[PDB]
């Protein structure tokens, strides 16, 4: 009785404390910088041969290799410069919703509705990409996975749980709880000491790998959260949601900086990413178009059209030379 | 991963002999196969190549026509067909597996070698022939080419091999910018077009052998003379 | 122009392209079926009839037609987020038990399973991702239903049913109420078959329902329909 | 006299203009939007191409009647006569293949998965153009120019005996373009109607029954348009060969009208097939 | 009750956090983008020869 | 089983002996005596040659049944299967041509002067083989050797889909080698019999009517033999394709017997066309 | 038409039916 009422008072106290800190609107401060202007990006490469609904891609750190996840049961690793296919990984379970590429380039992760995360070794002496390690113990569908290191990986699952996995050991070291809704995506900061995961309870919670407990929590969205990506500095993270809005949250400020939205678009945001500088915010909508927005100006800098179906995922490479978008029409297109 | 050759022995000149190499512990259908021959008192020499799936076949110009190469994927056996052998074919034949993609390390695994004794173009130039060295000092080995190996894609197709006495040769450095899997960090390659340099820091007794520089810019593959070190 | 290794890399990519097109043709012939229903409906029984954590995938071949059955009952997650994965499905196999009306829900709240099953069927049928997908309805435990309806009337659970106590009348009334839950009758057929202890009958009905879907798809492809 | 010549010329012009406009419009909709991604669209594009090439020789036939002599030269004379025969077989054989295509789709659905693929549609269509070339190539060699009454005549030339080889060609045009295809089209679409009535989906409610009526109506119009166009031209040639009929003004109008009725089906093929297809209809509405 | 108590325990931890001024934080974000603006390939188009992707 | 195997072996062997003896003897009488100076005798030589090559394919079928496998090899398998499909069409087309030949000789006498010449008969016979080559050449490519249950099978393999292409071949063989030839032979001979009765020379006397009846008797026998031999095998193949039948012991005998009837007409073609021919009959009487 | 009858007889003799 008293304890439940206290929670409402504590939340109200946090609300008042947040508003106490805020003095100047970010849009008023960003007015000084001039607008970037029209940004036109032309298609450079068209990748074919998936023949099924693509859900996930991930860039390598060499800025040339990228993995792609399709519903036919194939992980295809691409040579982006020469259009050649480097690897074709047959999958046991066709239903796959995420794929990760290691920073060293040794390993490839995948996961989906089978509740199993499969780690594939690429530098084996036999020459065939075989199953190295299968992670198990998730009660919900895996939605996202990212390699912190060649031995450690954080996966997000549909049982409202996240976990830090030791690849060599095969068991989970740190388990995260406290998500009311189902988690949908996660992103890694460059220092890799912390990550933020957005769930279906309209909240995005920062997670500290070393501490193992929730550092911060933000609830600025209306309904759910489909996507979340860190800024290059590591202090901000743009979020994409199903309410046709995009919001930017600052860890140090601990409040909603800015809201990115326009009246005509009512469809959701599948994926978000950042460029090398971080000036351009790219987000793939369900209108068959990818909109390149500007973070500071909060205005549309460009429109990427050319996909025949919903854009499942979007990823900007490490050096920032190219942007490869994945859609449900089984075509991967590289935008420069 | 293991490759063993069979079919050796003495062959009369003008006869025929069919070698078979059996593969174990790897996906034979995904690797291209190289035949390398070695004279008793000379360096190595390339013979032939077959791609995976038998899509393309290349031969050296001196061995064109007489030698026929085939492969059978359901039995995992590499077949070499030899017709009208001559007195220059008295060599030991090696099987080599080479996979080709971005970041791959071809020429990594070498066969054991079958002896065959018969009784009656980018020229790679080893400037030196033998250098006496002591264990501990840095050792420099130079190789030169007749054509600039710096291709427009940025890769320089020079591979460094070490053939330890009485053992199969191993790959040390591939493309000169990458160290092979299983090679210590004692070896380093440097240089530019038409002028290459190899350095061995903290020399070891196992390192002692014959060093080969190989171009892989265009067929036919032509090898180096072979710089031998001693103590 | 291309170097020797680059030309070999293109040849490797062409070999992969041959395998992906070969695997793509194999998957196109295969018929994908989505299995839905409650846990106590008898999903495990009817899969064992057709044969003889996460996704349970069932492979059986009847009359040179490949069937994939995907059982999603194990997952506890919210169904709304991952339901769009099954957009390209031929038919939905929805299994419920006729004897569920007397057995109240496991949760403390008083609710008749039959009405929870109506809510389960209504959300799938009116889902925006499933507009042209036919539903293959299976009614389980008819033999137990025949006994129970003799011992207990159907009036007690809801007063709306005023028909006489008969096995045929009670079964047909449950069948037509499930058909009335459909809101788009012209573009979505509902195939209702009473399950039984005879294995042979169940397998056949699925082949007849899938064949009409393949006819419907081909007619749409031609442009006649 | 003057009216009769104008009337015959007007009939060819009305068909050719609508025929070229209909055929190339279907080519424009497929290439710029559909891009031949499905098996059915490949067959409809081949109907558009075959009918357009047959309609391309139609003003060349108009000039021949009006002038009274053929001045286009020997090389063009060979090409024009050959195109007319070759496209006629190709257009009809494509209809036969689509009749077999729609038959397998309805009646044999499990084997239709193998049949109704983009690869198989390309293979069978190339076979249609090759089998038409079996008559397309000899017509090229036979077609010559003969000086008759001071006028060049663009006509086929047959080796001795003339009576045997000329009438043998007419019978093969009679059998393989009229007798054979009507048997294929009537049986395959006729069995199709019986199989669609058995389907429980089309039966039942009034709305679904009405849609079955629409489908049954479309099939019967398709069979009728092929029959009503090609029946008078085939029978009249056989009658002319068997029994000589004295030339008159009435014959001069009837003979060209039967030929024009033959090209009416080619002109009406895009409207009857492509335009009324549900897939194409959506594309027109959107754009 | 116990679950609610655990929720309040975590909620208390979030409230007691050092928060810097939003205006100061905003300035840092703008400076980082300007600094690396020249380096970024997407913002300013690179020459074709330098560019890895070219027309084929 | 063993009794069945002997019966099938004997049935093919009797057909093979009579056919080779009949076909080669006709080709010996034409070359050594007739010297091919007549247009009609040119057709009889092509009829005897096509039936001889079809009968040459018959011992290969005999060995295939008893052994259960094909030991001859791939190259021979292509040629042997092709000759059976090829010379079947060539022999039947020769029958259709001779039916047109006899039709024009009676009904169109003025046109028969141009048509029935040695020059024209050589041209039309060459055109029969060329049309036969349309079905002769693709059988050569498609024919291969497939291992079934440890036994080589000398058969035909089609491109995917198999069901569409394989059945299409049977329907084409059905229509073009049976339905169309029966119609051409029956109509041309049927009209001919009507015209022959009208002819003043044939009728008008009791003795003359006997010769007229004999000509009518000969025509009907030729039509009946063609229909009686070819009809069982063609219908049986169509029934087998449409409806799968159990491999009963009686079923096995029936399938080979229908194939025996198919070559029986080829064996009986020299007897009807050449041995019963008046010109050849005079030659036998001439040399004794 | 008498000549035509002779031609028919000659053709039948040539064919060999008569
Ligand atoms: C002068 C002309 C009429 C002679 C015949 C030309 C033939 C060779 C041409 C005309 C029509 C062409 C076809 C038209 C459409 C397609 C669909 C396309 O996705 C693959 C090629 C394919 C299948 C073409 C193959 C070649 C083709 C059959
Ligand atoms: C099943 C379908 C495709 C078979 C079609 C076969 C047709 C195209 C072939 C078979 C017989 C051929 C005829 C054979 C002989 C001649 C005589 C020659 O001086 C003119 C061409 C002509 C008249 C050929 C025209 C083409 C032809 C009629
Ligand atoms: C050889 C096979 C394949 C086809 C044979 C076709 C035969 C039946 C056809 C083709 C040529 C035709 C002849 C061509 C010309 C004439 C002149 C006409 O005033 C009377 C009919 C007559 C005499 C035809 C009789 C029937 C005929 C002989
Ligand atoms: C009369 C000759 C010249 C041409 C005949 C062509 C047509 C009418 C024939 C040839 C092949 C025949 C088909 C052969 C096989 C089947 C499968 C059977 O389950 C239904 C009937 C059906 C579909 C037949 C219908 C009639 C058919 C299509
Ligand atoms: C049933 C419908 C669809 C088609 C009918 C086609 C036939 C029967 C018709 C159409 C054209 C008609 C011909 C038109 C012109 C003439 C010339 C005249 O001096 C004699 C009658 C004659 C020869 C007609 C006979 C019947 C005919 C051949
Ligand atoms: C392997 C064989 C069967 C292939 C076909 C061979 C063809 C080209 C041969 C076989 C039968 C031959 C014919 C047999 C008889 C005659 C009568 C003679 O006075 C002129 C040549 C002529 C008309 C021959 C022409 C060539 C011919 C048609
Ligand atoms: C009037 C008479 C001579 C016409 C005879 C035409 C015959 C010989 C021709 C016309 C159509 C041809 C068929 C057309 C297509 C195919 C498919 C191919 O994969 C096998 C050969 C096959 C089956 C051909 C065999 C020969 C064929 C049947
Ligand atoms: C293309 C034109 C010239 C000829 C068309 C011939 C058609 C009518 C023939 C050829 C191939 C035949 C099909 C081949 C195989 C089968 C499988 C059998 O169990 C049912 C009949 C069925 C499905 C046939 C139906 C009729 C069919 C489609
Ligand atoms: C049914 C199809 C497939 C084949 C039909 C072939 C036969 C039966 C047809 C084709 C050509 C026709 C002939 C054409 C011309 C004449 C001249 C006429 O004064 C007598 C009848 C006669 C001789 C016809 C008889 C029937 C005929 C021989
Ligand atoms: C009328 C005469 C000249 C020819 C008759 C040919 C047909 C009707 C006969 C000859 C061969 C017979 C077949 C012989 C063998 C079998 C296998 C048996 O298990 C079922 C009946 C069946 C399939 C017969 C059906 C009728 C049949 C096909
Ligand atoms: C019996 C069907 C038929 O054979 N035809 C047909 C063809 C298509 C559509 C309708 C009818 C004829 C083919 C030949 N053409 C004339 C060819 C020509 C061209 C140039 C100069 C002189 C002659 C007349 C129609
Ligand atoms: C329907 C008529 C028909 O098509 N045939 C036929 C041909 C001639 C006379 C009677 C019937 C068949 C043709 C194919 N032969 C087998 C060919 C063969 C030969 C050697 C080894 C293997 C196979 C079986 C008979």
């Amino acid at each position: 009785d008293q304890l439940r009422q206290e929670a409402e008072q504590l939340k109200n106290q946090i609300r008042d404390a947040r508003k106490a800190c805020a003095d100047a609107t970010l849009s008023q401060i960003t007015n000084n910088i001039d607008p970037v202007g029209r940004i036109q990006m032309r298609t450079r490469r068209t990748l074919r041969g998936h023949l099924a609904k693509i859900y996930a891609m991930h860039w390598g750190t060499d800025s040339r290799l990228l993995v792609s996840a399709s519903q036919d049961g194939k992980l295809i690793i691409w040579d982006s410069y020469t259009t050649n296919k480097v690897h074709a990984i047959p999958l046991r379970s066709s239903w796959v919703m995420t794929c990760a590429y290691a920073p060293s380039g040794n390993y490839v992760a995948c996961g989906g509705l089978d509740n199993i995360c499969s780690i594939y070794n690429l530098k084996t002496r036999e020459g065939n990409v075989r199953v190295s390690r299968e992670l198990a113990g998730h009660t919900g569908y895996l939605s996202c996975c990212r390699f912190l290191d060649d031995n450690q990986i954080v996966t997000s699952s549909g049982d409202t749980t996240c976990a830090l996995w030791d690849i060599e050991t095969g068991q989970q070291t740190t388990t995260f709880t406290g998500h009311t809704g189902d988690v949908m995506s996660l992103s890694l900061a460059p220092d890799t000491r912390l990550f933020v995961s957005g769930a279906c309870d309209a909240s995005a919670k920062l997670w500290d790998v070393r501490e193992g407990m929730c550092r911060q929590t933000f609830t600025g969205h209306e309904s759910d959260i489909n996507a979340i990506c860190f800024f290059p500095n590591g202090n901000a993270f743009a979020t994409g949601s199903d309410d046709a809005t995009c919001r930017l949250f600052d860890l140090r400020a601990d409040q909603e900086l800015m809201t990115y939205s326009h009246d005509n678009i009512i469809c959701g945001i599948t994926s978000v990413s950042f460029s090398k500088s971080g000036r351009l915010l790219l987000a793939g909508y369900d209108d068959f178009n990818c909109n390149v927005w500007d973070a500071l100006k909060a205005d549309r800098a460009g429109v990427l059209a050319g996909h025949d179906n919903r854009v499942s995922c979007l990823g900007v490479t490490d050096d920032g030379m190219a942007v490869a978008t994945g859609s449900w029409d089984s075509f991967l297109k590289i935008w420069n | 991963v293991q490759l063993v050759e069979s079919g050796g022995g003495l062959v009369q000149p003008g006869g025929s002999r069919k070698l078979s190499c059996s593969a174990s512990g790897f996906a034979f259908s995904s690797f291209g196969m190289h035949w390398v021959r070695q004279a008793p008192e000379k360096g190595l020499e390339w013979v032939a190549y077959i791609s995976s799936g038998s899509g393309t076949i290349y031969y050296a110009d001196t061995v064109k026509g007489r030698f026929t190469i085939s492969r059978d994927d359901p039995k995992n056996t590499l077949f070499l067909q030899m017709t009208s052998l001559r007195s220059e074919d008295t060599a030991m034949y090696y099987c080599v597996r080479s996979i080709y993609y971005y970041g791959s390390s071809p020429f990594d695994f070498w066969g054991q070698g079958t002896t065959l004794t018969v009784s009656a173009d980018i020229v790679m130039t080893q400037a030196t022939s033998s250098v006496p060295v002591t264990p501990g000092e840095s050792v420099s080995i130079s190789c030169r080419s007749s054509k600039s190996l710096l291709h427009s894609n940025g890769n320089t197709y020079l591979y460094w091999f070490l053939q330890r006495p009485g053992q199969s040769p191993q790959l040390l450095i591939y493309r000169m910018s990458n160290l092979a899997s299983g090679v210590p960090d004692r070896f380093s390659g440097s240089g530019s077009g038409t002028a290459f340099t190899l350095t061995i820091s903290r020399l070891e007794a196992e390192d002692v052998g014959v060093y080969y520089c190989m171009q892989h810019l265009e067929y036919p593959l032509t090898f180096g003379a072979g710089t031998k070190l001693e103590l | 122009t291309l170097s020797a290794e680059d030309k070999a890399a293109v040849e490797r990519s062409k070999m992969i392209d041959r395998n992906l097109r070969e695997d793509g043709e194999k998957a196109a012939r295969e018929v994908k079926l989505l299995l839905l229903g409650a846990g106590e409906s008898g999903k495990s029984t009817i899969v064992k009839q057709m044969k003889i954590t996460g996704i349970v995938e069932t492979h059986f071949t009847f009359k040179d037609l490949h069937f994939k059955m995907f059982d999603v009952g194990a997952q506890r997650s919210e169904r709304k987020k991952w339901i769009h994965c099954f957009e390209g499905v031929t038919a939905i196999i929805f299994c419920v038990a006729l004897s569920d009306y007397d057995l109240v829900l496991a949760e403390d709240e008083e609710m008749n399973r039959m009405h929870e099953s109506m809510k389960l069927f209504d959300s799938i049928c009116n889902n925006k991702w499933f507009t042209d997908t036919s539903i293959i309805l299976f009614l389980n435990k008819k033999d137990l239903f025949e006994e129970k309806i003799k011992k207990s009337p159907l009036t007690i659970c809801y007063p709306e049913y005023a028909g006489s106590n008969t096995y045929e009348e009670a079964a047909a009334y449950i069948q037509c109420q499930f058909e009335d839950l459909n809101k788009r009758k012209d573009t979505k057929e509902i195939y209702t078959h009473f399950t039984c202890s005879t294995d042979t009958k169940n397998v056949q009905f699925v082949f007849d329902a899938v064949t009409d879907v393949i006819i419907k798809n081909n007619l749409k492809d031609c442009g006649l329909f | 006299s003057m009216i009769t010549a104008i009337t015959i010329m007007a009939l060819y012009s009305i068909v050719c203009v609508v025929g070229l406009f209909g055929n190339f419009l279907v080519m424009y909709v497929i290439v710029r939007y559909t891009k031949m991604k499905t098996a059915t669209n490949i067959y409809i594009f081949n109907l558009a191409l075959a009918d357009a090439l047959a309609t391309s020789t139609l003003p060349f036939q108009s000039v021949n009647y009006l002038m009274g002599t053929w001045p286009f030269g020997t090389i063009l004379c060979k090409i024009v006569i050959s195109i007319d025969y070759y496209n006629m077989f190709t257009s009809i054989f494509t209809l036969c293949t689509m009749s077999v295509d729609r038959y397998i789709a309805v009646c044999h659905p499990v084997k239709a998965l193998d049949f109704r693929t983009p690869r198989n549609a390309k293979i069978i269509n190339v076979c249609n153009w090759i089998l038409s070339s079996a008559i397309g190539l000899p017509v090229m060699f036979m077609a010559t120019t003969k000086y008759r009454q001071g006028s060049i005549d663009c006509t086929l030339t047959f080796s001795h005996p003339t009576w045997y080889w000329e009438n043998l060609l007419k019978i093969c045009v009679f059998i393989f373009a009229f007798i054979m295809p009507v048997l294929i089209i009537t049986v395959c679409y006729g069995l199709m109607i019986l199989r669609l009535k058995s389907v429980r989906m089309l039966s039942g409610s009034k709305e679904k029954d009405r849609n079955l009526r629409r489908i049954t109506r479309m099939v019967l119009v398709v069979v009728a348009v092929f029959i009503v166009c090609w029946t008078p031209i085939h029978i009249y040639v056989i009658i002319k060969a068997l029994v000589t009929i004295p030339e008159t003004t009435f014959q001069t109008v009837s003979w060209h009208f039967c030929i024009a009725l033959g090209y009416t089906n080619s002109c009406l093929n895009p409207v009857l097939y492509a335009f009324l297809d549900e897939n194409f209809k959506r594309c027109f509405r959107e754009f | 009750i116990a679950q609610a108590r655990k929720l309040v325990e975590q909620l208390k931890m979030e409230a007691n956090i050092d928060r810097i001024k939003v205006s100061k934080a905003a300035a840092d974000l703008m400076a980082y983008c300007e600094a690396h603006a020249k380096e970024d390939p997407l913002l300013t188009p690179v020459p074709a020869s330098e560019n890895p992707f070219r027309e084929k």
